[PDB]
RNA sequence: UACCUGGUUGAUCCUGCCAGUAGCAUAUGCUUGUCUCAAAGAUUAAGCCAUGCAUGUCUAAGUACGCACGGCCGGUACAGUGAAACUGCGAAUGGCUCAUUAAAUCAGUUAUGGUUCCUUUGGUCGCUACUUGGAUAACUGUGGUAAUUCUAGAGCUAAUACAUGCCGACGGCGCUGACUCCCUUUGUGUGGGAUGCGUGCAUUUAUCAGAUCAAAACCAACCCGGUCGCGGCUUUGGUGACUCUAGAUAACCUCGGGCCGAUCGCAGCCCUCCGUGGCGGCGACGACCCAUUCGAACGUCUGCCCUAUCAACUUUCGAUGGUAGUCGCCGUGCCUACCAUGGUGACCACGGGUGACGGGGAAUCAGGGUUCGAUUCCGGAGAGGGAGCCUGAGAAACGGCUACCACAUCCAAGGAAGGCAGCAGGCGCGCAAAUUACCCACUC
RNA sequence: GCUGCAGUUAAAAAGCUCGUAGUUGGAUCUUGUGGAGGGUUCCCCGCCCCUUGCCUCUCGGCGCCGGCCCGAAGCGUUUACUUUGAAAAAAUUAGAGUGUUCAAAGCAGGCCCGAGCCGCCUGGAUACCGCAGCUAGGAAUAAUGGAAUAGGACCGCGGUUCUAUUUUGUUGG
RNA sequence: UCGCUACUACCGAUUGGAUGGUUUAGUGAGGCCCUCGGAUCGGCCCGCCGGGGUCCCUGGCGGAGCGCUGA
């Protein structure tokens, strides 16, 4: 029987892009209640465990958190299950290093090092707009942050910057065509290019049409596009490979020309 | 009760259909006396991974170039 | 028309109210009951009927109490001995794979048909969208009633 | 105990159905409230998320609007008159939603005459000079009589209201749920609306 | 590897079936050296169960007068380790089984503009008071019954348990209008103004406003540039679509029965300042309301095995629909009153059967197919059979409670106690299925 | 036995005829020269007669010295079909990389001095995922439709009734 | 056709037997809701004594009404 709300995870059933082996285990971790949903982020006991090793079980985690060496948005945290997801910075101020969240062009969180004067900023997409009582506006994100007081030209599916130690929006960057942007779901997940045209439906989902930086073309529909850059620029530094997405052919023609992974 | 144990395997040979044809049985022992090999099953091995290889090859064919 | 009140309980639409106050007509006099419509997206278009009318109906879309939202449907109009509601037919192929033929199938559905409707019949094309649970059986309603692509009511020249 | 499930009963069809499971909780139903006229007794109940709800079992008095005048106070309720929906309501002086009632017009006839320095309720010179001829009349320095034409020349009120005045009851109708809110409060009966009910109430009995 | 062979006659050519040949998964017989994997009381009986275990929990930070153990001596609230008990949280997840169930469950697809939501994360948190009240548990002391995780009478004492309730920061702004001053005795244009009443967000009801467009001509009175007839204009946000969001007015308000802190732990400070007025650094715990996250619930479209030795069926004993209401978290014949006479079927309704839980999937396979799916992932249902209900954000819960029905244990015959389709283990059944072992090291 | 069986005599065509549902249903309504890729004429532009078939606005950028032009929109009589986008758990199946000592499996692993490298490189692909719903091109085949008790259209006129309440300097008439 | 030995099914007296589902009429445990009930337990009003003070606070003994008022 199902009499209230379930607190498992079995390995088999959690997502792919965790990458988890099949033979250690029966479980996978739980991610906590939080900013993101389930299938959208990295608890953070598998990227200290399974991305960075700094640890071999779950238990040489426990005692890296409790020691308050982790934060994340320049706020410690202590829960080992933390939903982290996408645009987030972890620092590890002990080591002395500093990461950002984005996606890799095959659909899975890359480990990605930046610079401590790039780690002040996060750039947030626009959920909702709406009036409280005595006429004060509000603004709320994809990250679940709210924002009184806006500047009245910020609208729907915008993006946002605001810098971590105060909260408040320093800039902004409109959606409209020519700008570019990154894809957040579906199956081309992880690429990057400028919009070209908006189609709009009354009733039922939008669908938006991308070009890549070689010129090839897809499509997907309004929710999954995220903006990071006025024009041709981005906001953010970007990972190896940069969103191009190469075939298998060209991926194995590489490989076998560079001769990389020792060869 | 769930495990963590996994139940994947196969088989690696197929046994022929007519158990008793003359003309199967001196050609399969001419195979095992010339390469000294132990038994049947271990020349039964090697014509399947062969018709599977050529299983294969005749799908890619049916494409365009 | 003349008389709406049939009903043990007085008949009113919701958000109109009368001033009892600068009541004075003279010889003559005008409407003391102003009209609320609205309109309801998806580019459809509000009856004149509706705007004109008199009516009281709670369950009507351009004048009542509805959201219109979901799937959108159209079919034949065939029967329509109940008040205020209609049943009409949805007919389809149904495609069996061991051989390669179809089946003909069909379903009923009751709608609801408010007034500004008044002319439509058996055999008339119509189309309808989706709202909260109405009654029982019923979880559509009239959007637009059409006669185009068949035969006319009586002779050619209609 | 109660429910108001919809898998008890039979199809459009007119075909039965077998029970799929046990009754569930979120299916609950629960007895009425009746309510009557009497000295104020109210109960509390908690309700799925642990909310509370509030269910009237006596009331004596109520809130309403006279909306062609706007003005609203606190009013006692004397008696029902009428009920749509089941005469037995009317026999045993039950209040719910829609029933016509019957309330005490003194807060509003002492509003109107205090407002527009004229009488309302009076019959005779006898229920006029004796006392409070002085909440009328009084010292009004440039306030008089003719400044008062903000007043007067929109003071008459309907002649169908001013029959009701001199009984000291008007009708009103219950807008709020009192099993619900544990509040009897509405709004008094005006123009076609009295037309309608003060022919439904003559036909019926009279 | 897209395949056949024996058998009707005195002999021949056919039809047609029987028998052979290969795989797969249940039982069973004979036989057995090494090494890596690993199914296993589903089929019959969702039949019955001896014994043991399977759910508990404390930090610097709610309550420490346990001589229980202890220090250099002292309570300056009071040290320090701390059994017990009170208070808080969890026990609604996990694990087991497949009886019921054929438009039901379930799958793909869509919707809440028809609802609720512990916790996490972000907003919000100023219409006797230098600190109030009484009363229980652990403990001490005296008992009752054949008997249980049974409990009674007496003496003490706590709070983040239970119950009260200020101070500070009212100085709001609207409505009344004694009087008073100026052009014009009134009306009508003014500026002051004694004095009363209401005045945060939630709650119930009623009312108001929501601005934009095309073209002139007269008249009362004037904005304004100017003076005794002409130029020129202005005001929350949002959806395909709201009786949306924000705003204004008149009242209500829940009280014993909505919010706005009588709480706890670390380091100390700055001074019309000698221990005073405060202001303040880091927190911990708590609570009303938005938005999130995890969901749950209800609804849309299309999809099902056999059967006519099942052809008509449903219908105030609610069947289909309308109007008003009750009940409910909310839409709705969900239920009640009044009214109408409807709704489904040869494109198979209604009725009956199923060694029927659905799906991802599995075996065999030239191409097309046939058969299977109790079973580790996902959804549903149920804890001997039916029914009712407490607590809580969440249950119609069974390692919770109350009763009837079927079994059955102890007794001093008055009474008391019970639920292995959890893990091992036993009886019964049958062709048919393992140890009453070790550990929280790994995964959670 | 859909692909794919059989019914004179081996098993098997109702004694005969009518007929509602079901399945099936005759012919017909716009083409060749020129250029690119490729050939020695036909698939993309523009044309005998129409090439998005029409059209003229207005909120809204372009081209140039106001006016005239070229991308949305009304939309092309309605559907099936076909080709393309989007969106659909993982494991299983197919399939790429990789000397578990080989293999069935697994998701790993590979370079370099000595230990002074306080290390470095690299994977965890990809396809399939009926039907039903969503979407943008094609127009053969198969459904479906318009004026016979004449209506399409012109910057075309006329009587009469309802009526938003704009433009005027506003509040009122 | 009649006769001998095996094996399977049919008809049927018997007011047969066991198990299960529908359903008329009568009875009805126990919970929840509502209208009542009131065992027992407190406070605030009238003496005396004591601590503080310009007869009241407030601890205690104690009796009449056991008023009024709460659980």
């Amino acid at each position: 029987m199902a009499r209230g709300p379930k607190k498992h995870l079995k390995r088999v059933a959690a997502p792919k892009h965790w990458m988890l082996d099949k033979l250690t285990s029966v479980f996978a971790p739980r991610p906590s209640t939080g900013p993101h949903k389930l299938r959208e982020c990295l608890p953070l006991i598998i990227f200290l465990r399974n991305k960075l090793k700094y640890a071999l079980t779950g238990d040489e985690v426990k005692k890296i958190c409790m020691q308050r060496f982790i934060k994340i948005d320049g706020k410690v945290r202590a829960d080992i299950t933390y939903p982290a997801g996408f645009m987030d910075v972890i620092s590890i101020d002990k080591t002395g290093e500093n990461f950002r969240l984005i996606y890799d062009t095959k659909g899975r969180f890359a480990v990605h090092r930046i610079t401590p004067e790039e780690a002040k900023y996060k750039l947030c997409k626009v959920r909702k707009i709406f009036v409280g009582t005595k006429g004060i506006p509000h603004l709320v994100t994809h990250d679940a942050r709210t924002i009184r007081y806006p500047d009245p030209l910020i609208k729907m599916n915008d993006t946002i910057q605001i810098d971590l130690e105060t909260g408040k929006i320093t800039d902004f960057i409109k959606f409209d065509t020519g700008n570019l942007c990154m894809v957040t779901g579906g199956a081309n997940l992880g690429r990057i290019g400028v919009i070209t045209n908006r189609e709009r439906h009354p009733g039922s989902f939008d669908v938006v049409h991308v070009k890549d930086a070689n010129g090839n073309s897809f499509a997907t529909r309004l929710s999954n596009i995220f903006v990071i850059g006025k024009g041709n620029k981005p906001w953010i530094s970007l990972p190896r490979g940069k969103g191009i997405r190469l075939t298998i052919a060209e991926e194995r023609d590489k490989r076998l020309a560079a001769k990389q992974s020792s060869g | 009760m769930p495990v963590a144990r996994s139940w994947v395997c196969r088989k690696t040979y197929v046994t022929p259909r007519r158990p008793f044809e003359k003309s199967r049985l001196d050609q399969e022992l001419k195979l095992i006396g010339e390469y000294g090999l132990r038994n049947k099953r271990e020349v039964w091995r090697v014509k399947f991974t062969l018709a599977k290889i050529r299983k294969a090859a005749r799908e890619l064919l049916t494409l365009d170039e | 028309m003349a008389d709406i009140q049939t009903e043990r309980a007085y008949q009113k639409q919701p958000t109109i109210f009368q001033n009892k106050k600068r009541v004075l007509l003279g010889e003559t006099g005008k409407e003391k009951l102003p009209r609320y419509y609205k309109n309801i997206g998806l580019g459809f278009k509000t009856p004149k009927e509706a705007i004109e009318g008199t009516y009281i109906d709670k369950k009507c879309p351009f004048t009542g109490n509805v959201s219109i939202r979901g799937r959108i449907l159209s079919g034949v109009v065939t029967k329509m001995k109940m008040q205020r509601t209609i049943v009409i037919r949805r007919d389809y192929l149904h495609y069996i794979r061991k051989y390669n033929r179809f089946e003909k199938r069909h379903k009923n559905m009751s709608v609801h048909l408010s007034p500004c409707f008044r002319d439509v019949q058996i055999g008339d094309i119509v189309t309808v969208g989706e709202c909260r649970p109405l009654s029982k059986t019923v979880r559509f309603n009239v959007l637009k009633v059409t006669k185009a692509a068949g035969t006319k009511k009586q002779f050619q020249k209609f | 105990g109660i429910s108001r499930d919809n898998w008890h009963k039979r199809r459009k069809t007119g075909g039965k159905r077998k029970p799929y499971h046990k009754k569930r909780k979120y299916e609950l139903g629960r007895p009425a409230a009746n309510t009557k006229i009497g000295p104020r007794r109210i109960h509390t109940v908690g309700v799925r998320g642990g909310n509370k709800k509030y269910r009237a079992l006596r009331l004596d008095v109520g809130n309403f609007s006279w909306g062609s005048e706007c003005c609203t106070r606190k009013t006692r309720i004397i008696d029902v008159v009428y009920n749509a929906s089941n005469n037995e309501l009317v026999r045993t002086k039950t209040l719910v939603k829609n029933c016509i009632v019957l309330i005490d017009s003194t807060p509003y006839r002492q509003w109107y005459e205090s407002h527009y320095a004229l009488p309302l309720g009076r019959k005779k010179g006898a229920k006029l000079t004796p006392e409070e001829e002085e909440i009328l009349n009084k010292k009004r320095s440039k306030k008089i009589q003719k400044k008062y034409d903000e007043r007067k020349k929109n003071a008459k009120i309907s002649s169908l209201l001013e029959e009701q005045f001199q009984q000291g009851k008007l009708l009103a109708c219950i807008a709020s749920r009192p099993g619900q809110c544990g509040r009897a409060d509405g709004y008094v009966l005006e123009g076609k609306e009295l037309e309608f009910y003060l022919r439904k109430i003559k036909a019926r009995k009279g």
